[PDB]
Parts: structure tokens; sequence; C-alpha cells
């Protein structure tokens, strides 16, 4: 938009009196529509960019700009060698500057980003006017310091800088738009540079020497074209609300931003919140009354590590966190305490220089009992707690339906990937229940999902290989949802034996007809049954500490082997071998030594500390210990 | 019962009872009684109409571009009675869906796409 | 011997990247973003593990024809594009005569 | 505009100047074959522009859209100075040989007008369609004929006609005997699936040859298209010129389809690509020493390393006496493995070798690999469209778990390990083609392990036309010992402990890919001392096929 600015004096009137001395008739000139004028904001922009001094900034994430000499001082020699003409401006030093200009950015940004792009190339010429680049020096302001939804846009915030975290789900493809127009003489050679702002289209009928009309063609091969590139991006699943679906907004994206966030990633999205009347014909000008609500894309604490090194050096840190996640149940420990190591999984390594670079490190649990005895607490309790947690059904979906599969689209007039439920939380956990009962065809595309970390779909000429891996609990159900003595393990468990041997662990829902088992169990619920809440924050830890012991082991702490703990794998893989008696001489495969290798790295990523001691692997053989003794 | 939601998990509550017995001993008026008996409670029978219109009814809205997903018997009656007769005869999809409904009563909808929880 | 095969490409590489930052209309960039750029830019068979090699053996022997520096991230790479190649063979040939004759 | 003027003047002194081998420059020869109306080549190389001149070559390549017609009218006043030409046809710029390729994932909105070049591979073929360039209308107000109307992207119609009193603003009529066209093909290009390590959103992109650059255009040419992009409602297109079908990506430019002496192809290769397989090949365990250096994470187990070397290599496409091919291909496949560790075997090769694929059993219906046919929504008619098959042309397609899969796909494919061939009519649309691709199954045990009480036969899902088709079959060895477990246990331990410092091969991965094409170059012969071996040891199959009386288990 290109504004005139309207002078605020009386009209009809040059000076009433008022001599010598300017009063109420100084710069009062301000451009009409906006409380911002060119004159008053380019002279507090440039004491920001001379004047600022941020001693609070850091070293090794400013590397190359000063932090007692002025920040914005060192960057003129930044723009014009890194290529592009586009300066990254946070906002949170402008608050911290001018409290004035701070709001009337964020309150306006359709004149005061442009005022900013004036304000920097007066600088820049003031200390390497010599070196230029493609157009000019361009400002993009981004990290806000507003967190707002879909649903709490107030009708005020129009036209507004609002930023808003979520998930882009696809993308689209490249819609190229022409902005400025090119024309060409039929007669002579001249060209013309047609601004077509507003989203108006005029040609001129006068040449230049020739002037005569209907005589300069239109060519559209020669101008500046720009990629639509329509992204779409909803709620963010760590802060949307339970019981309702999150409103998804389109995203648009031009100029070099195109082809820049890739779909499946929580990049904050910077833009201005922006609406256009949508044109129903092209030809006639017409008003719909619905609007198009668009956005036009720009761009830890020390107080809680600390608590954290201190448990890890108690040795009942292991056993507090495993009874927090038993609300009701007070035994049956062994069967929840496997899953608490299933979110750390271990660090992924890479061994491209030898032929296998895809390797997943996580820990697949398997269960097995009655649906609704004792695991209806673990199949919605690691959803609302974890933000990585998918949940889906498994009858209620369909096979293809559940993953990536092809489906029509006319709109776009290409085959086009649907998205489903388990391929959007990567690195994190997946929620699926009903596996005794499941779908045939579900059973069969699962051999390389979790097994091959490569979903390669190449069907109805759709050549497309998903990179997709999360680990995935299962839970199955005996054939009459009771332990019989008279027939072994393997014939009460209906899946086939290539299924079962793809999962590490394995236990089963044992409920004993013992006299004295009551006495611990019974009395344990109804204690707590009529207790209200006066005494869960006080013998119990809260959640908020569980969120973040998990947010900082992933990406700080990469255990790996040694040379002693390492040796006692070998032989603790060869008495498990020659098991026999229930089943045979079998457990002769690399699983086995491979599911062993990921307890190991999981117990050590518990206790903060890279190097793996022997202590942890004598721990690890005695949960595989405890797997078998369930099953027999 | 009890219904406090505590140590952030949620205990169960509802009275829950089964009956059995031949459709013709008088269960019309056993049924018709507590129907008018309770404020939210809405006659329907196991029969009378199709099984995918009293517990799982899709109704494919154009005119706002959504999927919802109703039922006719557990989507309203919010602490009320649920009246229903012949518990044994739909199929099995019909009988899974309250195996979450009927202990904490938390509706869970996925679908692929529908990613909502009614409370009722 | 792992950079034998690299000096004989050094009279091919010297006509390959002379196009390549021509072509691209961007005056300079940087290494980071050159491993998903140039990398299927440029006619080498060879296994991108040894891609950042030949960017060191070659702007080190002649600092004028290539001048950078290295930091952590977004490195500045400014290569002088706008000199002929009847005077830059005959620069980067002194050091090539210096390998054979050892 | 006086820039273009300036860069055709200069450029026409470059056909006489810039010398070739000898003292001829290489237009000479070619300007004998132009006087000929049926063919017009312009082949302009550009590593040898820069030689001469590097500034002027500079807006050529930035700035090609404009300098269009410039070529047309300077290439042919230069041909006109040779011998006199008539004045009634035109030519087409030729311009090949680009050292500088272009992903088709990098670009943005200022591609056009540059003469870059694109790779991947193209799967649909269209049929000719003409284009109307040197045309002539004819108003129908003042009954005026005009001549010389050239059409660019648009409608391009006369606004005034001859007459300065009124014009036409309606519609014209097409001359007959007095319009020139130009054909061309609508092909629809595919990214090539060895070039996309990260992401899998595939697309295509519109792509238009000249007329001379027909007939070299089948459901199966991996080239890489040469020419400008073009901007159209608003749509892309990349107008081509010439064609060069190579290997994918790089690689080597002689496989089986020129053969030439050994004098020439020495000036090409490089040096050092020379005595590293002359004094490497006079070894006596070459064959050996290729097997470790290839898999260091696999301990033991000799009889499947050195299958998988061969299958790259193997036979070759001889030719009968009526003029039929008929195999010329190795197939192997392994089974005793419940997919725990035979699935790193279909990995190592789909890295190394870029003409394989991958797929499960569910993953591949009756068609998608072989040749699928759908309707078109914007032609209305039926097309056919290639598979995995035909895109890995001469190499090896990888296929895991065959037991998920049904009976209709494996019939489909039984003229793959016999024929090497596709031919599928489906609708009276005729789709004879051919590959030669070898199939590297893998089949799996019904009970997932090999059971000892039932027989050999009873175990596997494969039935005998299955196996009888089929070249090698082999079988993992399964070992119950004290001594199996203990010797690849230590190899699990010093891979996940010395992270990329177990590999301990004598020859890089880069010498390997080098000796590919050096197989396929000098054909090997048979000697006159090995007729009466082979007649000798076919013998002592026959009785070790029949233990029994007639038939046993496997057929040879």
């Amino acid at each position: 938009q290109k504004g005139l600015q309207v002078d605020l004096q009386s009209d009809g009137a040059a000076a009433e009196d008022i001599v010598a001395s300017e009063q109420s008739l100084g710069q009062k000139l301000v451009i009409w529509g906006t409380d911002v004028n060119v004159a008053a904001c380019k002279e507090n922009f440039q004491r920001f960019l001379q004047r600022f001094i941020d001693p609070l900034a850091k070293e090794e994430e400013n590397v190359g700009i000063d932090i007692t000499e002025p920040l914005y001082m060192q960057r003129l020699g930044e723009i014009n060698v890194i290529g592009e003409p586009f300066l990254n401006v946070n906002c949170e030093h402008i608050k911290s500057f001018d409290k004035n200009l701070y709001r009337q950015l964020i309150s306006y940004p359709q004149e005061v980003i442009p005022t900013f792009d004036m304000a920097v190339n007066e600088i820049f010429f003031d200390r390497y006017p010599d070196s230029i680049l493609e157009h000019q020096i361009q400002v993009r302001p981004f990290n806000a310091l507003k967190t707002k939804n879909m649903r709490n846009l107030n009708p005020e915030d129009i036209d507004q800088l609002i930023t808003i975290s979520g998930m882009v789900i696809r993308t689209s493809q490249l819609i190229p738009e022409m902005q400025e127009a090119f024309f060409q003489c039929q007669v002579c050679a001249h060209t013309t540079r047609v601004e077509m702002d507003r989203g108006r289209i005029a040609e001129p009928s006068v040449c230049g020497r020739c002037h005569t009309t209907h005589s300069m063609a239109l060519i559209h091969n020669r101008s500046l074209f720009s990629d639509k590139q329509m992204i779409k991006l909803q709620e963010s699943p760590e802060d949307m609300p339970a019981g309702q679906t999150p409103h998804t907004v389109i995203l648009f994206a031009h100029n070099d931003l195109v082809d820049k966030v890739q779909p499946g990633d929580r990049v904050n999205v910077t833009g201005i919140y922006r609406a256009v009347p949508i044109r129903v014909n092209p030809r006639v000008s017409n008003v719909k009354s619905v609007y198009k609500t668009h956005i036009d894309v720009i761009h830890f604490s020390e107080k809680r590590v600390e608590l954290l090194k201190e448990l890890s050096r108690k040795p009942d840190i292991y056993e507090r966190l495993a009874s927090a996640l038993a609300p009701s149940i007070y035994e049956h420990e062994d069967i929840k305490k496997g899953i608490l190591l299933q979110l750390f999984g271990g660090t992924r390594k890479d061994f491209s220089h030898t032929g296998r670079g895809k390797f997943r490190a996580e820990i697949n649990i398997l269960l097995c009992g009655d649906p609704g005895t004792s695991k209806s607490q673990l199949l919605q309790y690691v959803y609302n707690l974890v933000p990585r947690g998918q949940y889906t059904s498994g009858k209620g979906s369909s096979a293809v339906g559940l993953t990536a599969y092809v489906m029509k689209d006319p709109e776009t007039r290409q085959l086009v990937l649907q998205t489903g439920a388990l391929v959007l939380s990567d690195n994190g956990i997946c929620c699926i229940d009903e596996f005794d009962k499941m779908n045939e065809s579900t059973r069969s595309v699962l051999h390389e999902v979790m097994e091959q970390q490569t979903l390669s779909i190449a069907k109805a000429g759709i050549i497309c290989q998903l990179n997709a891996r999360t680990s995935v609990l299962a839970a199955a159900n005996p054939i009459e949802s009771q332990w019989n003595p008279k027939k072994t393990t393997i014939e009460n468990i209906q899946l086939p034996h290539t299924l079962l041997s793809r999962f590490d662990l394995i236990f089963l829902l044992l409920d004993p007809q013992d006299e004295a088992y009551d006495r611990r169990l019974a009395h344990h619920l109804v204690a707590l049954y009529y207790q209200s809440e006066e005494q869960a924050e006080e013998e119990l830890l809260d959640m908020a500490v569980l969120k973040d012991y998990i947010a900082y082991a992933h990406s700080t702490i990469m255990p790996r082997l040694s040379e002693e703990a390492s040796q006692a794998l070998i032989e603790a893989y060869v008495d498990m071998r020659k098991i026999g008696s229930s089943r045979g001489m079998v457990s002769a495969y690399p699983r086995q030594l491979e599911s062993l290798i990921r307890l190991a790295e999981a117990h050590a990523k518990v206790r903060l500390s890279n190097k793996v001691e022997a202590i942890d692997v004598e721990e690890a053989k005695r949960l595989h210990r405890e797997a078998l003794k369930q099953s027999a | 019962g009890v219904d406090q939601s505590p140590r952030g998990m949620k205990i169960r509550g509802n009275i829950n009872i089964c009956l059995m017995g031949d459709p013709g001993v008088a269960k019309s008026q056993l049924l018709s009684y507590i129907d008018r008996l309770a404020p939210r409670s809405q006659y329907t029978t196991g029969r009378g109409s199709s099984g995918v219109g009293l517990t799982a009814a899709v109704l494919r809205d154009s005119v706002s571009g959504e999927l919802t997903l109703e039922g006719g018997a557990l989507v309203l009656a919010d602490q009320g009675v649920c009246c229903i007769d012949e518990f044994d005869k739909m199929a099995e999809a019909d009988r899974t869906a309250i195996h979450e409904v009927m202990e904490q009563q938390t509706i869970s909808i996925a679908k692929a796409g529908i990613l909502t929880t009614l409370n009722a | 011997e792992q950079r034998l095969q690299r000096l004989e490409r050094l009279p091919e590489l010297a006509r390959v990247l002379r196009s390549v930052f021509v072509s691209e209309r961007k005056p300079a960039l940087s290494m980071e973003v050159a491993c998903a750029r140039m990398v299927g830019s440029c006619c080498t068979i060879m296994s991108p593990g040894e891609m950042e090699k030949h960017l060191l053996l070659l702007s080190e022997l002649l600092p004028d024809w290539l001048s950078l520096h290295r930091i952590r991230t977004d490195t500045y790479v400014k290569l002088d594009k706008a000199a002929d190649l009847a005077h830059i063979t005959a620069r980067l040939a002194h050091q090539t005569r210096a390998e054979e004759g050892l | 505009d006086e820039v273009a003027e300036k860069c055709q003047k200069l450029f026409l002194d470059f056909l006489e100047e810039f010398q070739s081998s000898d003292g001829e420059i290489k237009y000479l020869q070619l300007a004998e074959e132009l006087i000929r109306p049926e063919r017009n080549t312009l082949v302009v190389s550009f590593v040898d522009l820069e030689q001469f001149n590097q500034q002027l070559s500079t807006t050529i390549q930035e700035e090609f859209y404009r300098v269009y017609p410039y070529l047309c009218r300077a290439l042919k006043t230069f041909v006109k100075d040779r011998k006199e030409i008539p004045l009634a046809k035109d030519f087409y710029v030729a311009f090949q040989d680009l050292p500088t390729r272009h992903k088709i994932r990098e670009l943005t909105s200022s591609r056009i007008g540059l003469l870059t070049r694109i790779s991947g591979q193209v799967v649909r073929t269209h049929p000719v369609h003409p284009e109307l360039v040197s045309g002539t209308f004819l108003c129908l107000d003042c009954q005026t004929v005009i001549r010389d109307v050239e059409q660019q992207f648009k409608y391009t119609q006369p606004n005034i006609c001859r007459n300065p009193v009124c014009a036409n603003r309606r519609r014209f009529l097409l001359d007959t005997n007095k319009s020139r066209f130009v054909d061309f093909q609508k092909v629809r290009i595919q990214e090539t699936q060895a070039e996309l390590p990260r992401g899998s959103i595939p697309r295509s992109l519109e792509v238009i040859l000249r007329a001379e650059a027909v007939e070299s255009a089948q459901a199966g040419d991996k080239c890489d298209f040469t020419g400008t992009l073009i901007v159209v409602s608003y749509r892309l297109v990349f107008l081509a010129c010439c064609v060069a079908p190579t290997n994918p990506r790089f690689g080597g430019k002689e496989l089986r389809d020129e053969e030439q002496t050994a004098e020439s192809i020495k000036n090409q290769m490089t040096v050092k690509e020379w005595e590293k397989v002359f004094e490497m090949s006079q070894d006596k365990n070459l064959y050996h020493n290729l097997c470790t250096s290839l898999f260091p994470t696999i301990h033991g187990n000799d009889e499947v390393k050195r299958g998988v070397l061969l299958m790259l290599f193997g036979g070759v496409p001889k030719t009968t006496g009526e003029g039929t091919s008929l195999r010329g291909d190795i197939n192997v496949c392994i089974v005793g493995d419940p997919s725990t560790a035979k699935s790193q075997f279909l990995k190592h090769v789909e890295e190394f070798s870029p003409r394989a694929v991958y797929t499960s059993g569910k993953a591949s219906s009756a068609a998608g690999l072989t040749a699928a046919v759908v309707r078109d929504e914007e032609s209305h008619e039926f097309v056919i469209e290639a598979g995995a098959l035909m895109l890995a042309d001469n190499g090896v397609c990888c296929i895991d778990e065959f037991d998920k899969m049904d009976v209709r796909d494996q019939v489909a494919i039984h003229e793959a390990m016999e024929q090497q061939t596709i031919s599928i009519t489906k609708a009276g649309v005729k789709a004879t083609l051919n590959a030669r691709t070898s199939i590297l199954a893998a089949a799996n045990p019904i009970s997932g392990h090999y059971d000892r009480s039932k027989s050999l036969k009873q175990n596997i899902n494969l039935s005998a036309p299955i196996m009888s088709r089929f070249d090698l079959f082999f079988i993992l060895v399964d070992e119950c010992n004290e001594v199996t477990d203990y010797a690849i246990a230590r190899r699990i331990v010093d891979l996940h402990s010395r992270i990329e410092e177990s590999i301990d091969r004598v020859y890089s991965l880069d010498d390997i890919r080098r000796y590919l094409l050096f197989a396929r170059q000098f054909k090997p012969k048979i000697s006159k001392e090995s007729e009466d071996f082979i007649v000798e040891q076919y013998k002592h199959l026959r009785q070790r096929d029949g233990s029994g009386v007639t038939k046993s288990s496997w057929r040879i």
C-alpha cells in the first residue's frame, strides 16, 4: 500500500498569529490512517542502530558481533557479504530500547516495516557505500512477545503482528504471481513497468514514439514473478484444548520465503493477520460478504536444571519415578517399569560409511492382558502428559488410512499424498489399542514400519518411500482372556512367530486366586476412595518435573558403549539361548541382542552420564529375566 | 458414585445394571416408565431402526466443510439413564465402543480426522 | 594417496567451478548450504564425504583467486568470477608441476 | 537494443577464428549438411566458447529468451556466406554440452530466461502436435491478406490492418499452403529415485522439444533435457532442444549401446583409472577380497557374499540366429530367516547401486511395478505408465517378504526372470517393451523357521512353475552350535562401541564403482577346451536331481 500524508493544520488559515516561536504548529504531519509518521519513525530507528548496547548478549550465539559495542553497528558489514539483502531484527530488542516505537510496529506493521527498510539504507551508505547487492536491504521482524490461538483472535487485532506457533501438515506447489507488468510495442522497442498494486490490472494505450492505440502487446516472459506457496498450519499440540478440533489458518509465503519451512516441523510463524475480500468473478469486481483470513509470513532456565542434576546422584530416583505412573494399582510395578525407559530410547547413531545408515534406538514394549482390568489407565495417561502422543483406533480406522496413502484430488490436478497419525509423531510415542482383534491387512504393513524404519509404498504409479519411525506399543489378549496352565504360552498368543519376535520384553496380567493376594490390593483402593485431594500433592511429586526431565537428556547427553561394560553382553546372550523346556532351542537371532543394547543406553540416560559402567548392564538383563518368568 | 477425578486420574462412577429376558414379558412396562421418569432419557430400543443411527451416526455437513459423528443413546443422555433393549444382537463394532463410555464414561472418537472427546 | 585423484581434477574442476557460480546468479554464498546446493551441480561421481576437501586444498594455494574463512554457521565465500580463464589456468599450473616433481 | 546486437557480431567470428583439432573448424563439416533441406543441426559447445570469450558468454545464458530471435538471424547470415540458401525455411539453435547441471528442487521465481540443464527421466509419452509459428491471416472486413504473422505465446492477431480506416476486431482465417508449423511433444518427466536423499514429494514439469528432437523419445528414457524454463493460465513449461540419454546422475558415457575400439577410449578416460585396474586385476584373490571390503557388518557366510557381486554383472544379452534376445542375467534368492538379518542384504545394494528399487509384499499389487494403465483426466485417452521394473533397466530390483501377497501378482511377473520383457496389451493399446532387470527375491518360511519334521518343500510357498523360471536358489545356513553365537556377538560389540572405526577394507568404495564399466568392455569368449568339460558335469547334476527314481525336489 502507498498511502499519502495529510497535514493536521487549520484548513483555510495559514498561521493564526504565533510569531517566531512554533506553538502547536510544529511537525504535525502524519500518514492519513496511521499514527506513525515517516519523518518521526525514521529518526527513532536511526538511534536504535547506533545507540543500542545489549550487555546480556551471549558469545556462543552472537559470533562475530561484539557485546559491549553496539550490535547493529557491526551488522553493516554482514548484510553485504551474506548475499541476500535481508536483515534479521528481533522484536525483543525493540522493547528494551524504546517503548513507544515497540507499540507502533505491532499495532500497524503495514507502514512501519517499509519505513525501517529506508532507514537501514541511509546508515549502510555511510559505512560501505561501494558494496552493493541485488535490490535493497529489507527488515524481517520476527520473534514477538505474543502467544495466542485461532479462537482468541479478537476483532481489534486486524492487520497486526501476530505470532502463533504450530505444525505444518503439508504444503502446496508453486503458484507464480506476476507483480510488475511488462509490455512490448509491436512497432518500436520500449519497456513499461506497470505497478499492479492492490490487485489491479491496467495497460497503457499510448506508446513512447509510435502513439497508436492497440499497438503495445503484452509479454509475460521477462517480468518479475513470485511463487505463492499455500502453507497450512493449525494450533500447536502443546497448547491445544481438549474436547474440540483445532482451527487451521492459511499462510502465504512469497519472495525467497518459498520452500523454506518444511512440512512437519515446529517453526514459530511471524506474520501479519490481514484480510482480503474473496473475488468470486475475476472479470467483474465482486466482493464476497465472507472474507478470507490470511497471514502473510514475514520470516529453559537455570532454576530447574540444577534440581535435576541433584536427583541423578541419588540412588532412589529410579524407584520414585517408576511409582509415579501407578495412581491406583499398588503392585504390578514390573508392567509399567519398562514404559518409563520407552520415552528415552537412546541416542541414535549413524553408520553410513559401512553401508548401514538408518538405525533406530527406540524400545518397543509388548503387553498382554484384559483390556479394562489393569490396561485402562495405561492407554490414556501417556497421551495428555506427553505432547508427542497421537491416539488412534485399530478397528475404527483402515489399514492404509493410518499411514500415508494415496487419494484422488482433482483440485491440484495431481495425485497428492495424505497424512495419518503415526507419521506425524516422529521421535515421540504413538498410541494405538486393539491388537488382538485388529485387521488382517494391518498386521502385514507393520513388517517394515517398526522394523525397517522406511515405509516404502510403490503402488498405483506412486513411487514414495516414507522415512517415519515411532516406537509403537501393543496390548494383546489371550483367546479366553485368562492364562491356561494346561497349555504353553505359545498357543495362547494367536500372533505368528514373526510378529511376537519383533518386540523386546513381554508381560502378562496375571490374577492369582490366592487369599493373601487381596490383602495387599483390595486394602489400597479403598483407602484412597474416600480421600479427596488432600494427599496427592503431599506424598507424590507433581507432573511438571517429569515433562522437563525428558526434554533435557534427549539433546545434551549422548551415551555410548565402552570396552568393559560391553563384554557382559556376549556372555549374557549365550545363556539366554539354550532355554528349552518351554519352547526349545530358540532366541538365536540378532533381535534380542540389539534390544539388549537399547536397554543399557536407556538406563544410563536417566542417570545423566555418557559413560556406561557395568552397573547399568546388570540392570538391563534383570528386566529381561523377569519377562521370562512372567510368561512361563 | 464419586466423580472428583483425584490423583490426576479419574475414578469410576455411574451405576451399571444388566438384565436378561425375552422381549415380551411386560418389558415395555419397565422401559416406558423409566423413559418418562428420567428427565434426560430418550426411548431407544435395539430394533426399529438401523444400527448405525443410534450409536454411530455420521452426518456429512457440506454447508460448513466439517465432519461430525453423533449417536442417539449415549451422546445426549448425560447424567441420566441410557435406555436400550437387546444388548446382545448388534455387531461387534457397536459393542466395542462401550469399553470406554461405561467405565469412566468418556466418549472416544478416533476415525482418522475426528479427534474429540464428548462428555456424556 | 587420498588426494592423488584430486590433483588430476584440478584442470577439470577449473572449468566446472567457473560456470556453476555464474549460472546461479547469486554472488556470494557459504559452505554449509553447499552440502545440498552444488553437491549435485558439479559433475563428480565421488562420494559426498570428500566434498569439503577440494575447498581447502585449492583456496590456500591461491588466496587471491578465492578468499574465505571459517566460523560456525553460514560462512562468507567470495569467489572472484570477474577474471578471465586465460590467466587463471597459468596461476594454478605453478603448484601442479611441483606435485609431480617430488 | 544495442546489447543484443553486440553479442551477435562477435559470435559470428567465433566460427572462423577458434579452431578445432587441426586447422579446420568443426562447423565447416556441419555447413555441408545444412544445404540439404531435411536436417538442421546447430550444435554449439559451451566448454569451447569460454576459451575465446568469457564475459560475452555470460549474457547469453543469463538472458536467453531475449536473444532468441537474434541467434536465428546471425547463424542464417553466416551460413549464407558459405553457400547461398533459399529464403523459405528457418532454423533453430541447438545449444548443447553444458557442464553445469541444476536440480529440479533448486528453483525460485526468476528461473525464466536462464539457459540451464535439468536432469531426471521421462515416463509418459505423447504423440506429436504442430504449432503455428509463421502463419498468414486474412481480414474479413476489407478482404486484405496480411503476411508475416508470428505467434509467440498468445494469440497474436493483427490489431491494425493494411487499410488505415477500419480493422477486424474478431477472428481471422488460417491459411493453407502459406503456414509453416513446427511439431513438438508434450512428454511428462519424473523425479529420479536416485537423487532424493531427503523428502518424498513427487512431481513433474512440462517439457517441450523442437521438430528434429522426435523419434528418440519413448517410455523409459533417462535423458537430461537442456533448454530454458518458460512461464506461460499461468503455468510452467521447459522448452528443450536436444536429448542425450546417458547414465543416471553422472557416471560414465558407455555401457551397452555404443561400441568402439580400445585406442579411442583411453583419450577420454582419466589417467587415475588406468593403473588402478591394471595391477589389481592380476591378483589371485580378487574375487574374495571384494566380498569382505563391501560387507564389513556381515560375519561368515561366504555363500551370500560371492553371489551379490556377480549379481551386478552376470551374463550378457546375446542374440540368437533369427535375431531374438533370450536371457542374459543371473537371479538369486535366499530363504531361512524371518526378516531378521536378511534385510541388510537389500539395503547395502540400494545405497550402492542407484538402479535399484525397494518394496514389500502388500506394497505391490497386481500392476504398479510393471506397466500401469489409466485413463487421463485432462485428455481422456488410455495411456501407458511405466513401473519400477522399467526404470531400473540393466540393474536389479529388490523385494522382501514373499508371503504377504496374492497369486495375481506372480502371474504378471513370470515374463521377467525368463524373457526379461513386458508384454501388456490392455484395451487394444499395445505396450510391448523390454527390461533386463534381475529379481532379487527373498522367500520367507511359512512358520517363520525351518521345520525339521516337515519336508523341504512344505516350508516354502513357492510352487514348481515359479522355481522353474528362476535361476539360482540359495538357503541361509542355520547352525545351532555354541561357536556360532560366540563369533557373531564379537562383531556387534566392535560396531556399537567403535563408531566409524571397525571398517578395515582394503579397497574404498570409490574404486569399486570404477571397475563396474570395465567389465562391459572386452566381452570374453569360449575356449576350444571347455566344450568337453560342460557336457560331463551336467550328467552329474542329472543324477543328483533324481534322488529317488525320477523327480524329487529342485528340478534342473
